[PDB]
């Protein structure tokens, strides 16, 4: 009768058969994951292809019935999903050329290989030839060497792909009635027809540099003590008043700061948290980490893992014989089955990732009672973010008391907490200004104000300006260094890490204030805490029927992203860093003083 | 996966209680006729349940049996099986006999 019942079937349908498709399709990946042959290849293509072309005709048919007509909310939601255009708006010529460049950038990047000229009988790639150098190295001209070399063939490669890639994804992008591709992105978290509750594209930029202007003492406090240590590490290449060389970071690309905590560790005299050898002297499997994972989740009151869980999931690395994946992923396959493929060693970091992962799983559970196109999180930060909040709660030291991991009579002393938060920070602070430097650059990048001849000469003076790393020879407009990092180069949106590391701590606040923890955020533990899993699990049930907005003020009772709970947690760390920088300056100078 | 079990998926009204719809005619969402071709607004009613055996216990196949009773104005025939204590002779004892 009515365009809003005739949607609601059409809807049911798609629902339906799109569950099924998805299916298919995931369980085929699935089986490419676990077992790299090449029919299963054959297969996976094949069903990615049925999925996209089943994609194709549903858009098709769903831009049939006007929005303007129907007005449920959820309906809306899902036919304002199914209805855009994606890549079809563009022509075939443009798409073919689109998706050309897009597979010869993955294969750029996953079989980019590089070594030392007058030696090329053989070569390393970047994992994990290229990330163990660059993450254990203590020698300046060998980093060099591998930064410098890295970056020349790939940027050479690259520049005139990424030139075509940006001009096609802006012809994209206005085609769909958006400003530019940066536009595009930004309206994964525009909310529209909720009244008090609605986004707006512009306000994501305003809010980001907001949040990034109470960042940046922190940051600055940070940077200034991690160049103090580096200048002790090296002698004379780093300058008192400079920005950091950009080859030193520990990364390949200064992503995470974590693999310099040998070198800036607080105190050294005193002992980790390493809980690795307990386990090797209990001889825990990774089943019986995965079920103390499972036993943490029914403790906050979360529903515990299915049958079809324990018997479909591989929770360790099959043989020599069989090859598979190691990059641990959870998988929502759709119709209730939900897995995970980690290859899990006994380790405190894969424990860890078994509790991020096993987080992934519980939020993929929770919204199972929701349509199938409104299966997914509130926005891209959610999802990780109900992970990362895992990955707090599990590395806490009362957790590992608690299970037996750590013995009864470790003594926790402020200076194991400032080491533990310094730590934390090289890992979770130091990504927040690389992401908004690199994302605030694609913008620019893509809303035009950055010409093509110009992209270089900005981009190391954003990063003086943001990051505090400093290039170490000159760089010409022949090189394409942002496009070396995997996000970059296969086009994936990366404001979800900055969205996600500020949510992480906004939850975490939110979760200890409802589990009436009495001491430091950083000390709290979201375990027995049935009302916690409940505050949580009111979030976690709605999936993407709601605004994040609303499941925010559901969480933490505000309608916005927020620094205050980052700030709050490394308050502790903030007060040392301020009485460690009394005779150090804070701050950098964007001159070349270290080198150039 | 097993296709062979369909369900119907549309229908203008509810059934009848104990009421069996097997007819394979073209749902009609909306004003325009079908005329039995599948396109813009007309969809087929039976739909199939992949089944397979990876999936979750509210996926998964369950073969249903429902029984049920009534009682009618004729003589009820199908009576569930009565037991019978071991006879005793020689002794006063309360027989039942075939009622
Ligand atoms: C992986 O593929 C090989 C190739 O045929 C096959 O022999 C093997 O059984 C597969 N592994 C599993 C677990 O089925
Ligand atoms: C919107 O549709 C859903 C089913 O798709 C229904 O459960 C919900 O009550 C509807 N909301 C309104 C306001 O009509
Ligand atoms: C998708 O593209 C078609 C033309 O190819 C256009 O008519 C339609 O409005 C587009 N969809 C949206 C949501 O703008
Ligand atoms: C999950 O918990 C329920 C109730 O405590 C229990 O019956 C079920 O066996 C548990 N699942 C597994 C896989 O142990
Ligand atoms: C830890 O506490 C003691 C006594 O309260 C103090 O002397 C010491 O400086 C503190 N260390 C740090 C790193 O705050
Ligand atoms: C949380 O619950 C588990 C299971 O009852 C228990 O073993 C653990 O000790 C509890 N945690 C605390 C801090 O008491």
């Amino acid at each position: 009768s009515t365009i809003e019942e005739q949607a609601k079937t059409f809807l049911d349908k798609f629902n339906h058969e799109a569950e099924d498709l998805f299916y298919q399709s995931s369980l085929a990946s699935w089986n490419y994951n676990t077992n790299i042959t090449e029919e299963n290849v054959q297969n996976m293509n094949n069903a990615g292809d049925k999925w996209s072309a089943f994609l194709k005709e549903q858009s098709t048919l769903a831009q049939m019935y006007p929005l303007q007509e129907i007005q449920n909310l959820t309906v809306k939601l899902q036919l304002q999903a199914l209805q855009q255009n994606g890549s079809s708006v563009l022509s075939e010529d443009k798409s073919k050329r689109l998706n050309t460049i897009l597979n010869t950038m993955s294969t750029i990047y996953s079989t980019g290989k590089v070594c030392n000229p007058d030696n090329p009988q053989e070569c390393l790639l970047l994992e994990p030839g290229l990330n163990e150098i660059m993450a254990n190295s203590l020698d300046y001209n060998e980093r060099l060497w591998a930064w410098e070399s890295w970056r020349s063939e790939v940027g050479k490669q690259l520049r005139p792909l990424y030139e075509e890639y940006v001009v096609l994804k802006n012809e994209m992008a206005r085609a769909n009635h958006y400003e530019d591709y940066g536009d595009y992105w930004r309206g994964d978290y525009e909310v529209n027809g909720v009244d008090g509750y609605d986004y707006s594209r512009g306000q994501l930029i305003e809010d980001v540099e907001h949040t990034f202007e109470e960042i940046k003492p922190l940051y600055e406090h940070l940077h200034a003590y991690v160049r103090a240590k580096l200048m002790n590490a090296y002698p004379s290449y780093i300058s008192p008043i400079g920005c950091l060389p950009a080859h030193l970071l520990g990364d390949m690309w200064g992503r995470f700061w974590t693999n310099l905590y040998s070198l800036t560790v607080p105190f050294g005299q005193k002992p980790n948290i390493d809980v690795t050898d307990a386990m090797v002297d209990q001889a825990w499997d990774a089943q019986r980490i995965f079920k103390e994972a499972e036993k943490f989740f029914v403790s906050v009151g979360l529903p515990n893992m299915t049958q079809g869980f324990w018997e479909n999931s591989m929770l360790t690395d099959p043989g020599n014989v069989q090859k598979a994946v190691c990059h641990p992923t959870a998988w929502d396959l759709g119709k209730g089955d939900f897995r995970i493929l980690m290859c899990t060693k006994v380790t405190m970091d894969d424990f860890l990732t078994a509790h991020h992962e096993m987080g992934h799983i519980q939020y993929d559970m929770a919204y199972a009672a929701q349509p199938f196109l409104l299966r997914n999180g509130a926005n891209e930060g959610f999802h990780e973010a109900v992970g990362e909040i895992m990955s707090l709660s599990a590395a806490t030291p009362k957790h590992l008391k608690s299970i037996g991991l750590l013995s009864p009579d470790f003594q926790e002393d402020n200076e194991t907490e400032i080491n533990f938060l310094l730590k934390q920070a090289l890992t979770i602070v130091g990504t927040l200004p690389f992401t908004y430097m690199l994302e605030k650059w694609r913008w620019m990048v893509f809303k035009g104000e950055i010409p093509k001849d110009q992209w270089m000469k900005k981009w190391w003076e954003m990063k003086r300006e943001i990051v505090g790393v400093v290039e170490p020879v000159p760089h010409d407009e022949t090189y394409c260094d942002p496009a070396s990092l995997f996000h970059v180069s296969n086009d994936y949106s990366f404001i979800r890490y900055y969205t996600r590391t500020l949510y992480q701590f906004q939850f975490q606040e939110a979760l200890c204030q409802a589990a009436k923890h009495e001491g430091p955020l950083h000390k709290c533990d979201i375990s027995n805490s049935t009302e916690a899993g409940q505050k949580l699990f009111n979030m976690l049930r709605l999936g993407k029927s709601e605004p994040w907005t609303l499941a925010l003020e559901n969480v933490v009772g505000a309608k916005n992203m927020n620094v205050r709970p980052l700030l709050n947690y490394f308050e502790p760390l903030f007060t040392w860093l301020k009485d460690q920088n009394k005779n150090s300056f804070v701050g950098w100078s964007t001159d070349w003083s270290p080198y150039a | 996966g097993n296709y062979n079990y369909l369900y119907r998926l549309f229908r203008k009204s509810n059934l009848k209680p104990f009421e069996r719809d097997i007819s394979t005619e073209i749902y009609q969402a909306g004003s325009t006729p079908c005329n039995g071709v599948k396109g813009f607004n007309c969809y087929f009613p039976l739909q199939s349940y992949g089944f397979q055996p990876t999936y979750g216990v509210g996926y998964q196949p369950y073969r249903v049996v429902v029984l049920s009773f009534e009682l009618l104005h004729a003589p009820a025939t199908v009576c569930g099986p009565k037991k019978s204590t071991n006879l005793v002779k020689n002794k006063c004892v309360n027989f039942n006999f075939n009622g």
